RNA sequence: UAGACUAGCGUUGGAGCACAUUGUUUCAUUCGAUAGUCCACGCUCAAUCUUACCAUAC
RNA sequence: GGAAGCUGGAAGACGGAAUCGUUAUUAAGCGCCAGGUAGUCCUGGACACUGAAUCC
RNA sequence: UUUUUUUUUUUUUUU
RNA sequence: CGUAGCUGUAGAUGAAUGCUAAUUAUAGAGUAU
RNA sequence: UAUUGUGUUAGCAUGGUUUCGAGAACA
RNA sequence: UUUUUUUUUUUUUUUUU
């Protein structure tokens, strides 16, 4: 899903309105997260590297009174970060 | 007779039944759900230890009447409701 | 292994390679932090702008050093939660072992004042 | 008031990360070891199962 | 360490760690 | 704080009730389908768009050297998918060293 | 099975005026029910003071060295009045105090002369309450922001692993 | 006659009181460190009366299948009779309990 | 037989110096820093000047001086009765070495800056 | 010298509980002993209610399927059996969703498990003539 | 159909009081008054449950 | 054919816990009586809680 | 409550009489810790070394 | 080991 | 590891270790001579 | 994730479980 | 390696103003 999304969104800049005459080559290479700084990802935390990647580890209770719990409000934040900090 | 359970992914969620008080058949919890929902708090994403703590005050202040809201350090029952709302907006 | 022949020919990749100094990043953080926490930042505002203890009437209140009194004593007492506001009247010497609370208690004292006045005379004055 | 930078956040800013799986970050041999607990469904989590060390 | 057996053990133990404690009585 | 809490027996007045009304509903919804296809839907209805603009994207790689291919997540995937529709497409003498493709 | 605290076996802060807590001929309390704090009652007072002037040359030298010094020594007073009771002067004067509702603890006492002075100063003390009300509004705005909390990072949070980034 | 149903203990006021202090200490555990930090920085030793009723030492061992507050271990969490009945009912065999050895 | 240090001639109370050749136990460390207080105070640049009287050489040998030195030295070798087996006391020279080097105290042998080390 | 006969002596008398490879067992038994009584009391009761009304039992199930999915996927003609109701009970043990592919409960997508109508090997096997506690509803009687 | 689970220890106790209710003689008015509000109705048929 | 004998060796003092006589508004309800379900009893540890007791009051 | 420095003229060389029992890595000495969920015993539990004699 | 050492021993382990 | 072996002192008629103006450590609190 | 009163007369001579003290197990 | 969101007593729970 995350490979197709990047590719599909990139075709918009390649469709004609042989060579590109080196004028609009950077346009297609600017709308992707690879060659983009990670400083604007969160205005409340201006830093280079703050966010990591989420894991695929199963979570939750097999059967109990708390089946529909999942992750807590505060737990979801650390699930998408490399590691917790104490700068906030 | 019984409400549906459309959880995420699966088709059964015991958490919503307990907080709503439909399965446990606990009158104190049934009246608590209609009260917090009107205040605008996300009760569905609350801890198990905190839901019972608030429910105890609702029943205690009902049978004996709203005349003993005393708490340690001079705390009012309204402060807890406001504080919890911020942590659980809607 | 890094090739410098590609980053020089493209501006998009140059930004990623460039590492802004901490000074530039810290400047932006201050603005964002203040905007979010607009209603926070000051804790102790009963600084000397009004000097603590009392400011309206000070000196010779309850120090049992001479006959009669000179002036009264009024100030505010912080509540246990730090949100409520109530006045204060009682002041023995600095510690204030006894507090008269807000005017709710002082009102009853005036009503009971004539009752005690007529009782103390016939209580033990004549014996 | 003061707004200092924590040491943990400082390290994050200064870190040359790789650009995709085919790029070698380090330039020396290194072995990574970690203990993973596997077994029947336990009612409680087993502690002391999050160690990670590197040898060279 | 109330008796002379356990109490003297503490003094002897410290003597092997690079300390000198008087011994003498008890 | 969490060490002392682990004592005594748990509560007994919070068990699941054996209600017949909820039993029938569970059985009825047990045979539901799984029409998720979250990943397949994204790929589907996408190959046609590339085929329409096949000539437009043909010149993209001609003006870009192999050394410039630094962003593989967006470029390597695009090149691989493009070759699926057109197995034969010799653009120039240089080619991948059997590593990136 | 020893005691919990050793502070109860010591004399606390001096009360200035000494009054016998257990009453013998006390009247009946009135009012002071809704408040349930600081009940009003009448009792008998007993003033006491010490003037170190009539002491002998032997004991006066040591007493002054402990009282008028950089720091207090032996509480800045002699032991029990085994021989100094001759110079002790005490005058009986009716007084009153307040006690806690449930705790039943003595707070403080006031002399009869000081009680009458309060009545004469009623006009002077009543007007002083108006000044406090003026600052009530000013302090409300400054004391409300006295709560330090961490900056909220979530912002109704995104799932920003790689995608979404074009969505932003 | 009929040995007790070991899953559900009988009523006991003293047993319930011990668990009450556990919840109070957990919430106040954060405040305990703050009181020690302020005194350490200033360099003055003073008492903390507030910790008397919410202290960690107020709680002590108790028998779950019981209500006595003596003769309870941290491994079994049961009294003399609690372990005897549990072991004789055939419940510890799965957990590696061989009574053959002394 | 009854040697000090045991079979392995242990020494968990002495600290070596990088410069010159001189070692002393932790007992003498307290006296050295207190005696050389004038140099330390002047190095940095009343409540601050509280230990001035303790700098006297004769006062340390009196009854009052003997108690002051013992108060600071808590005898780290002595501990609780339950500290048995693997839970045994280690060499406390790690903390002493840091303070002795940061305070910039001169060595009695040769006047030098921070040159002490664990040993 | 017996080496194998004296194995484990070191970690019996000269080792701490928190500094050894031995794991606690009380935690697992806490949630295991309680669940046994739940299945015993509610076991026969659930089956009795299911068998109370023999005929017309499948009508309720058929109508319920028309509201959840709408189209009856398991529809069959009048000359074919619909289904067989199995008395199941809910799960009370708070098991963790482990990532073990060989587990029997990690892949559970429902809060109900089958119950054995008959067992030949009782789990709570006594070591003597003693009975199981809580298995005597009727009070006793004495000759008097 | 509803069937609320109850403590097994309470089941045997319920029958003990009910057995001697209409069979044997029970002394004291308070025992009958308080005993006629806990074991007189089935746990599943109660209006309120703790 | 045990105890009885033949070796070794711990005691009529000063000290720790406990039973008991004498104090107590409260000084922990108690076992067993003479070869012992008797003295660290269900004290595998009492400086608050463990504590059942008395005082005080809601 | 535990331990330590200093100080030291607390009460004891009485009795070869008598009562408690050991089936030998027994008896007699000496040394170490595991639990008792802060410290907190001379008892109980538990390991190791020297290890004699008699008619039992 | 004739340019070698410079010395007491424990209660799980070289699988 | 303790009594070691070995080896200096007095081949002890005088080695008893409790009493306490005073400090070491745990603990929220164990204080006054 | 606490939740169905009583730590009170009455156990040797009517008691369920456990156990101390004395006696016994052979063809 | 990076220094600031606003602010009136000798009378900082000890002094005859």
């Amino acid at each position: 899903n995350q490979k197709v999304t990047a590719v599909q969104h990139a075709l918009r800049q390649i469709s004609l309105d042989p060579t590109m005459d080196a004028e609009k080559v950077e346009a297609v290479l600017s709308v992707l997260p690879e060659n983009f700084p990670s400083d604007a990802l969160h205005p409340h935390h201006p830093f280079r590297n703050h966010f990591g990647f989420e894991s695929s580890v199963p979570y939750g209770v097999v059967g109990s009174i708390s089946m529909g719990k999942g992750r807590k409000k505060i737990e979801k934040e650390l699930a998408r970060l490399r590691y917790p900090t104490l700068q906030r | 007779p019984e409400a549906p359970q459309p959880p995420a992914g699966l088709h059964w969620s015991w958490w919503e039944l307990y907080v709503k008080g439909v399965n446990p058949e606990y009158p104190p919890r049934q009246r608590m759900f209609a009260f917090l929902t009107a205040q605008g708090v996300d009760v569905l994403e609350m801890e198990i230890r905190e839901i019972e703590d608030v429910t105890r005050w609702l029943e205690m202040s009902n049978v004996y009447g709203e005349k003993f809201p005393r708490f340690p350090y001079d705390v009012t029952f309204q402060d807890k409701i406001e504080a919890l709302k911020e942590k659980y907006p809607l | 292994e890094e090739d410098d022949s590609v980053y020089r020919q493209f501006a998009c990749m140059r930004r990623v390679r460039e590492e802004p100094r901490l000074r530039t990043a810290l400047e932006s953080f201050k603005v964002a932090s203040k905007n979010a926490t607009k209603t926070r930042g000051r804790a102790w505002s009963v600084y000397e702008g009004w000097p603590p203890r009392s400011r309206v009437r000070v000196g010779d209140e309850y120090s049992k050093v001479g006959p009669l009194q000179r002036r009264a004593f009024v100030f505010n007492r912080v509540d246990g939660t730090g949100r409520r506001r109530e006045p204060t009247l009682a002041f023995c010497c600095g510690n204030k072992p006894v507090l008269l609370l807000s005017e709710a208690e002082f009102e009853a004292l005036v009503k009971k004042l004539p009752w005690i006045k007529h009782e103390m005379a016939e209580f033990k004055k004549l014996l | 008031g003061r707004t200092f930078v924590t040491p943990l956040t400082k390290l994050q800013h200064q870190a040359a990360l790789p650009r995709s799986p085919l790029h070698a970050r380090f330039d020396f041999p290194h072995t990574v070891h970690y203990d993973v607990f596997w077994g029947p469904p336990q009612v409680e989590e087993e502690p002391n199962k999050s160690g990670c060390w590197v040898s060279f | 360490c109330m008796n002379k057996k356990n109490r003297l053990a503490l003094r002897k133990r410290r003597r092997r760690m690079g300390e000198r404690v008087s011994l003498r009585y008890r | 704080g969490r060490q002392m809490m682990k004592w005594y027996w748990p509560s007994k007045y919070m068990l699941q009730d054996v209600q017949m009304a909820q039993y029938f509903q569970m059985q009825a919804m047990r045979f539901a389908p799984r029409p998720a296809h979250v990943s397949l839907t994204t790929l589907s209805a996408t190959m046609e768009q590339c085929w329409k603009k096949r000539d437009a994207v043909r010149a993209f790689f001609q003006s870009i050297d192999e050394k410039v291919l630094r962003e593989n997540p967006t470029l390597q995937d695009l090149y691989g998918l493009y070759r699926t529709l057109c197995p034969d497409d010799p653009l120039r003498t240089p080619v991948d060293p059997a590593l990136w493709r | 099975t020893r005691g919990f605290r050793w502070d109860l076996c010591q004399r606390g802060r001096r009360r200035w005026v000494h009054i016998n807590y257990p009453p013998r001929n006390r009247s009946t309390v009135q009012m002071l029910d809704e408040s349930h704090e600081k009940l009003v009652f009448v009792c008998n007072g007993y003033i006491d003071r010490l003037d170190p002037r009539l002491l002998p040359e032997r004991l006066r030298k040591r007493l002054e060295r402990n009282r008028k010094a950089a720091l207090t020594r032996f509480d800045g007073k002699l032991p029990w009045g085994q021989a100094v009771e001759s110079a002790i002067k005490r005058i009986h004067t009716p007084c009153l105090a307040f006690a806690q509702a449930h705790s039943h603890h003595l707070l403080e006492a006031f002399s009869m002369a000081e009680v009458l002075e309060i009545e004469k100063l009623i006009p002077e003390i009543r007007e002083a309450f108006k000044a406090s009300k003026a600052k009530l509004a000013e302090q409300e705005a400054q004391d409300k922001f006295t709560r330090h909390v961490s900056v909220d990072l979530v912002d109704l949070k995104e799932d920003p692993v790689s995608f979404p980034f074009t969505l932003k | 006659l009929n040995p007790p149903p070991i899953a559900f203990p009988s009523f006991n006021r003293r047993c319930q009181k011990d668990w009450l202090a556990r919840r109070a200490f957990a919430e106040n555990e954060v405040n305990g460190r703050i009181y020690k930090n302020v005194y350490q920085n200033l360099g003055f030793k003073g008492p903390i009366p507030i910790l008397n009723k919410v202290g960690q030492y107020r709680i002590r061992m108790r028998c779950i299948s019981g209500g006595y507050s003596r003769g309870i271990f941290r491994f079994t969490r049961m009294a003399r009779m609690g372990m005897l009945q549990l072991a004789r009912e055939g419940w510890l065999k799965k957990y590696g309990y061989r009574p053959g050895l002394f | 037989a009854r040697r000090v240090g045991g079979i392995g001639r242990r020494c968990f109370l002495t600290l070596h110096c990088s410069a010159c050749s001189f070692f002393f136990q932790t007992s003498d460390a307290i006296k050295l820093i207190l005696t050389q207080q004038h140099h330390i105070l002047r190095k940095k640049g009343a409540s601050k000047f509280s230990l001035l009287p303790l700098a006297d050489a004769s006062l340390l040998l009196k009854r009052r001086g003997a108690l002051v030195l013992r108060s600071l030295h808590g005898d780290p070798l002595v501990g609780s009765r339950r500290q048995r087996g693997e839970f045994a006391p280690q060499a406390p020279t790690a903390e002493m070495a840091k303070m002795l080097n940061k305070s910039c105290v001169p060595c009695p042998r040769c006047k030098r800056e921070g040159r002490w080390e664990e040993g | 010298a017996f080496r194998y006969r004296r194995e484990g002596q070191f970690t019996k008398f000269r080792v701490h509980f928190d500094r050894s490879g031995f794991r606690p067992y009380i935690d697992e038994l806490k949630w295991e002993i309680m669940d046994w009584h739940y299945k015993r009391a509610m076991g026969p009761q659930m089956k009795k209610t299911l068998m109370s009304y023999q005929e017309g039992s499948e009508k309720l199930q058929y109508m319920h399927d028309l509201i959840a999915l709408g189209t009856a996927k398991a529809k069959f003609p009048h000359a074919t059996k619909r289904f067989f109701f199995v008395p199941a009970l809910p799960v009370t043990i708070p098991y963790r969703r482990s990532s073990n592919p060989f587990c029997l409960l990690s892949a559970n997508k429902t809060g109900w498990l089958q119950w054995s109508p008959k067992q030949r090997v009782p789990f709570p096997q006594p070591l003597g003539k003693r009975k199981v506690g809580g298995t005597d509803p009727q009070p006793p009687v004495f000759p008097k | 159909a509803k069937h609320r689970f109850f403590d097994p220890l309470f089941r045997r106790r319920r029958l003990s009081f009910l057995d001697r209710f209409a069979r044997e003689r029970i002394k004291g008015e308070k025992a009958r008054q308080l005993g006629a509000q806990l074991y007189v109705k089935h746990p599943d048929q109660k209006p309120v449950w703790p």
